């Protein structure tokens, strides 16, 4: 069977080019270069404006303290590691920040990652395996969707916000519990939510979710890396604003990118949960460990967060009267909560396509650079995301914006809006 | 035009590498030792269910929660049996910057290593070899170190951002036309993470009905990243190319595994360095292989990339080969310049699909700006002292490997490639090697089983050109007397000068 | 000669005692005897 | 698996049992490989068709989790260099064991039916049938 | 000398060669 005469003719055969030939028109294609530091007064592209699609929440980025004390650590320690923590590679931060994380958060015990997508993708699947079940809100980010595909389990996903529908579907699987028991009592069940949707700024009510986790035996994945250092009292994210036990909780993850304004992640829960990702934790062990400088940078910003604890009622009242600005703009709608520092500025009426929606927004935010306002819109993978959302402009309001500055950014967005819808 | 191939790879120098087959007589007590082991960790799970002490684990809430299992009793009988009996040789914390001279915390245990506690004193000078730190880039005082460091820092702390909104600083451009210039290519794309190099852009560049043709012993974000795609996976052995030859030319011929339909197309994935053995990756075999079959190649190197060749550029330059032969060339800034992040590395045509379609792009923050200049003032050190220290660590990897040859141990590798492993074939030297070491005031890195096979316990000796030949002597001397210790000075072969 | 703390050391790394503790080293010390000294009786007998 | 370096391993684990069984004080009767044979087939059987799954995690996502070292080992193929030593070496201790225990019809039973236990399951006709 | 033995043994030795032949 196919002689050797035979096989070679048969190698004759084309394969594709790697890439696809990218067209001239697209969506992000031409990036915004930035000079200088992103600051509250930014230049970007050789324009200054006040800018609203940076993400630090607190200041603390260009902070005299902070920058203070990064200094003091890059003159005893140098830029970087050279291995990957488990191999001469902690050093003093290291072990000082995880018990300085843990102790903020009245936990057991915490431990970092060096980067902000790799601690949630390698966490989910260190539990979650090929025989198990996961209920995902829908509205879930993209790190999250990476470790659910990473972990080889059957997945199942409730609609937005809603507890009938995930009642609904927790029944249907306590009816195959009864028709095989015999294998229906080695399949842990798991629950991953957000604590605040990047996506769509909205919470989720987890009073009423928390005591549905008793009733099943399924357990609970928070994942706040948006709402860690700005809902509750003592910004101690949505756990405090709720009022609930931490130990009702399995695990918690953030990242130390945009409260603390830093690089890296973390995760903290329970010792008996915690000690298992050191050794199964894909991007811990398989990756050098955080940089020493930036470890020092993330213990005073989380100094300064507690020397004053007021500074979160700033940032309420801030993203308060933002939200009533922005209401009589005709032509587009506003999207989220009061609290919620992110809220999206959606088309209200669309056309009846993505391409002529995307460049439709923007217009309105190539127009608002000439002024002292400085805007992004959301960019997202059409092709791999799961459930890709409608295009719309993304809002971010910090502490060092003035009562001037928002309705001098409210009442130009409101004028520029008619303008081009 | 000094080996030529049934390929056409032709070599232009001496390929010496050379690995020894386990002795027969140490091959059988291995198992005598990992049998023990096993034997003896059952008891300690016979004797879990009185538990009258169960003290030094943790338990579940009971009283809350408690409803299923969580974790497999078999998964983890590893990792409380024949890993917490040794852990004390692996998280060693450090107090100081790692070059050459580390200072140590002091940590001690009474519960047999379940818990620990630092006393307070720590080691001063203890030469590590466990550090990569090749061109010694690793200081505190420097002045490529010192200016960019701290002009930088002013700058800001870090960036809050993602690379389409407004993470894009002044300082990501003037690096990517560095980076495109050092290699010898198009263009480059600078990331943030190695480990999300690997495991963001191969989703992006394989897709559904393509096939990847991986190595034996890859690391674990290539094989992570090529199971985010979809693509079927193959594996051959360890630089076999009869084993490549034959496992890509069954691809072709026989098309998918359902139909017979054919691939969309065929990448290969290959190493540089590979650590965990010390070999180099038969290069001008695999490009003399690709063009006969229109594969392609994702050459990655990150424990090459300062370290071989005249000027310390890649295996490439390594070879005698221009950088048009490979595409999506991988590498990372944490080996040899000393700073975290990584690069891609190909033609504008790629490139504008990355900048573009990669997930690390559009989703995940970037780079930061005091880790970026201290990348942008030490690879201008290079190219002008910057050929010294490219001198002297190929001085020290033909001095130290060949001394430590003719003493009897065992060295698998390539007789140019800076990572020495040394062989300790039982599980017992294991936890001994790197504790009588300490004694004798010098650190190293022994890894046991889970990376290797079962076997194949080794330790790693990673040099750099920060060793002088006074540190060097102090280290040759050193395990020359803890080698007779316990007997690891076995090899049929002793090339006696 | 007090070197033979050295070949009771050999005894400890070629198997797994070494990394094994103080009252559970003894129960592998007891039987190994045990198993021998059942085979010097032997060796008077048959 | 080292082809050479695990066989004979096994070969002399076997060997040591034989004599560790062997030259008991109490009961020197040439009954002993009967109790070879006895205690063999019922190790094999437990360590290589009862205890399922891996012991260590993180291999593919709990893959073979629902798997017996006879079933996951060597990838699934049927007839590899392994496959046939494990199931030759069974029956040649059963030649062993009748030279010695003359052919007993009470020791037939006891031989045979544990020669069963092992050699059904390793038969190429059966693979996921818990 | 087996009774009923050498029936069951024949079967055996040719078990073997069957299964070693693949
Ligand atoms: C005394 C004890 C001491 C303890 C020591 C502690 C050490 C301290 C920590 C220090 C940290 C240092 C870190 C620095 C890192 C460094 O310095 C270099 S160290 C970095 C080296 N890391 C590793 O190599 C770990 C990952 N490698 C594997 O896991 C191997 O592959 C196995 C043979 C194990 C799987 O064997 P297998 O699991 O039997 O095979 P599978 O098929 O089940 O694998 C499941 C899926 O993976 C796919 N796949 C397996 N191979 C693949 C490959 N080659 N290429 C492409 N794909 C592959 C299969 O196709 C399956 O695809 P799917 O079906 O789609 O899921
Ligand atoms: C292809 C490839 N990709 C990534 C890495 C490591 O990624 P990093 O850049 O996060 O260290 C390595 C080397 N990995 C080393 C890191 O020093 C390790 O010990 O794990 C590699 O060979």
């Amino acid at each position: 069977l196919t002689v050797k005469e035979k096989e070679e003719l048969i190698e004759e055969w084309q394969p594709e080019p790697l890439v696809p030939p990218v067209p001239k028109d697209h969506p992000a294609l031409n990036y915004n270069i930035v000079s200088g530091p992103p600051s509250h007064k930014t230049v970007v592209n050789g324009k200054e404006c006040i800018n609203f699609a940076s993400f630090n929440f607190l200041g603390l980025l260009d902070n005299p303290r902070v920058k203070a004390a990064a200094l003091a650590s890059l003159k005893k320690y140098g830029v970087g590691t050279c291995g990957p923590r488990g191999f001469y590679g902690t050093f003093d931060v290291h072990l000082d920040l995880e018990d300085r994380l843990a102790k903020f958060m009245k936990t057991e015990e915490a431990i970092i990652y060096s980067y902000g997508f790799a601690t949630i993708a390698s966490a989910i699947p260190a539990y979650s395996k090929r025989g198990d079940i996961v209920f995902v809100d829908r509205a879930a980010c993209f790190a999250i969707q990476k470790g659910l595909q990473a972990s080889r389990s059957d997945i199942k996903l409730f609609k937005h916000n809603d507890m009938a529908d995930l009642e609904r579907l927790l029944k249907e699987q306590e009816i195959e519990d009864q028709k095989n028991p015999r294998k229906a009592r080695v399949t842990r069940r798991f629950i991953v939510v957000e604590g605040l949707y990047m996506n769509t700024g909205t919470i989720c009510p987890l009073p009423e979710l928390v005591k549905l986790k008793y009733k099943y035996k399924a357990r609970i994945f928070l994942e706040e890396s948006l709402s860690f250092g700005v809902l509750g009292e003592h910004g101690r994210g949505v756990t405090e604003h709720y009022g609930i036990n931490i130990d009702d909780i399995d695990l918690i993850s953030a990242n130390m990118e945009n409260a603390l304004a830093s690089i890296g992640g973390f995760c903290c829960g329970r010792s008996f949960v915690i000690d298992h990702q050191r050794l199964s934790g894909q991007g811990y062990c398989f990756s050098a460990s955080l940089p020493p400088l930036l470890a020092a940078a993330a213990i005073e910003a989380l100094n300064i967060m507690e020397e004053n604890p007021g500074i979160f009622a700033v940032l309420k009242e801030k993203c308060g009267q933002i939200h009533k600005a922005l209401q009589g703009i005709s032509g587009l709608k506003v999207v989220g909560e009061s609290l919620s520092p992110a809220f999206h500025l959606q088309l209200e009426e669309s056309t009846g396509s993505r391409e002529q929606d995307v460049r439709l927004l923007q217009e309105i935010v190539d127009q608002c650079m000439n002024r002292s306002i400085a805007l992004t819109q959301a960019r997202y993978l059409e092709k791999e995301e799961k459930c890709l959302p409608p295009p719309s402009i993304r809002v971010v309001v910090t502490v060092e914006q003035t009562e001037e500055e928002l309705e001098r950014a409210a009442s130009t967005i409101k004028e520029v809006a008619q303008a081009v819808l | 035009i000094h080996h030529v191939t049934q390929n056409g790879g032709l070599y232009k120098r001496p390929f010496n590498e050379a690995f020894e087959e386990t002795p027969m007589l140490v091959a059988v007590l291995t198992y005598v030792g990992y049998g023990v082991l096993t034997l003896f960790g059952y008891l300690r799970d016979f004797l879990r269910y009185w538990r009258i002490e169960k003290c030094h684990h943790a338990t579940e809430r009971e009283e809350q929660k408690d409803f299923v299992s969580l974790y497999q009793d078999f998964e983890n009988f590893y990792t409380r049996n024949l890993y917490m009996r040794i852990r004390d040789n692996w998280n060693r914390p450090i107090c100081s910057v790692p070059g050459a001279r580390v200072d140590i915390m002091e940590r001690q245990s009474h519960d047999y290593n379940w818990s620990f506690k630092y006393t307070g004193n720590i080691i001063k000078g203890v030469i590590n070899m466990g550090s990569y730190n090749y061109l010694g880039f690793a200081r505190n005082t420097g002045s490529c170190q010192e200016a960019a460091a701290k002009v930088l820092e002013e700058y800001g702390a870090g960036v809050c951002s993602t690379r389409q909104e407004i993470g894009n600083l002044d300082k990501h451009e003037e690096l990517e036309e560095l980076v495109a210039r050092f290699l010898g290519v198009e263009a480059a794309m600078a990331y943030g993470m190695g480990f999300a190099t690997n495991s963001m852009n191969i989703p992006a560049l394989v897709g559904k009905g393509c096939l990847i043709l991986s190595d034996e012993l890859n690391h674990a974000s290539l094989v992570l990243g090529a199971r985010l795609s979809g693509a079927t996976i193959r594996i051959f052995k360890h630089n076999n190319m009869q084993s490549l030859e034959k496992l890509l030319k069954d691809a072709i011929v026989y098309g998918q595994p359902r139909t017979r339909r054919p691939w969309k197309k065929i990448l290969i994935l290959v190493e540089g360095i590979y650590s965990m053995e010390g070999s180099i990756v038969r290069l001008p075999e695999v490009i003399a292989l690709k063009k006969k079959y229109k594969a392609y190649l994702y050459l990655d190197e990150a424990h090459s990339i300062g370290a071989l060749g005249p000027t310390g550029r890649g295996v490439v330059e390594y070879f005698g080969l221009d950088p048009e032969d490979v595409d999506v060339m991988m590498g990372t800034f944490t080996k040899s310049f000393g700073a975290s992040g990584g690069y891609i590395g190909g033609k504008k045509e790629l490139i504008d699909y990355l900048r573009t379609h990669s997930h690390s792009a559009v989703y995940a923050t970037s780079l930061s700006p005091p880790v970026v200049e201290q990348i942008i003032t030490s690879m201008k050190c290079i190219m002008g002292l910057g050929k010294e220290c490219v001198q002297q660590l190929a001085e020290n990897t033909r001095y130290f490997r060949r001394r430590l040859k003719e003493m009897g141990f065992i060295i698998y590798g390539n007789e140019d490639s800076p990572v020495v492993p040394l062989m300790l074939y039982m599980p017992a030297k294991i936890g001994a090697f790197g504790r009588e070491m300490l004694k004798r005031n010098i650190g190293v890195v022994v890894v046991g089983f889970p990376a290797t096979p079962i076997i194949e316990s080794r330790a790693r000796f990673c040099l750099s050109a920060a060793h002088t030949k006074e540190i060097l002597d102090t280290a040759l001397k050193e395990i020359d007397e803890v080698g007779d210790l316990l007997q690891l000075k076995y090899s049929r072969h002793r090339l006696v000068p | 000669w007090k070197q033979m703390s050295w070949f009771y050391y050999q005894y400890l790394l070629v198997t797994a005692l070494y990394m094994l503790e103080p009252w559970e080293r003894t129960v592998f010390n007891s039987m190994l005897v045990s198993i021998v000294g059942m085979a010097l009786y032997t060796g008077y007998v048959f | 698996m080292n082809s050479r370096g695990i066989w004979l391993s096994y070969v002399l684990a076997i060997g040591l049992l034989h004599i560790v069984l062997l030259s008991i004080p109490f009961v020197s009767v040439p009954v002993v490989w009967t109790l070879t044979n006895l205690i063999h087939n019922m190790g094999m059987y437990i360590f290589l068709h009862t205890v399922k799954g891996t012991p260590f995690e993180t291999p593919d996502q709990g893959k073979a989790r629902l798997l017996t070292h006879w079933e996951q080992m060597d990838y699934g193929v049927q007839f590899t260099a392994s496959r046939k030593f494990l199931t030759i070496t069974p029956i040649v201790l059963y030649f062993l064991t009748s030279f010695y225990t003359k052919y007993d019809q009470i020791h037939f039973v006891l031989n045979t039916v544990s020669l069963m236990s092992v050699l059904i399951p390793k038969l190429p006709q059966l693979h996921g049938v818990r």
